[PDB]
């Protein structure tokens, strides 16, 4: 479950 | 580990993403540790043969990331401009 920035 | 400085300039975006945080679902890297750890990069984006999955994010510009919210981490990289100044622990 990664966030993208 | 090390302590390494990078800068990522918003292309329009830093290019990488992030997992982890206190509280948060945790990183595919080290499950006991709540920091804020990359977990894929682009390709060819500005965080590209500059950071590598397994980073572990403890400063963006100036900002400590050690014991911070995955929330507030992805508040904080999408409110600065232009670039990011990150210190990331590498192996
Ligand atoms: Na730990």
């Amino acid at each position: 479950f990664d966030f993208w920035v | 580990s090390m302590e390494i400085r990078v800068r990522v300039e918003k292309d329009p975006e830093l290019g990488f993403s992030i997992s982890g945080g206190v509280g948060g679902r945790g990183n595919p890297f080290r499950p006991d540790d709540d920091g804020i750890f990359v977990t894929r990069v682009q390709p060819e984006g500005p965080a590209s043969k500059l950071l590598q999955p397994g980073d572990k994010i403890i400063q963006a510009n100036g900002y400590s990331f050690i014991n911070i919210e995955m929330g507030q981490a992805v508040s904080l990289l999408k409110t600065f401009q232009n670039t990011v100044e990150l210190i990331i622990v590498r192996e």
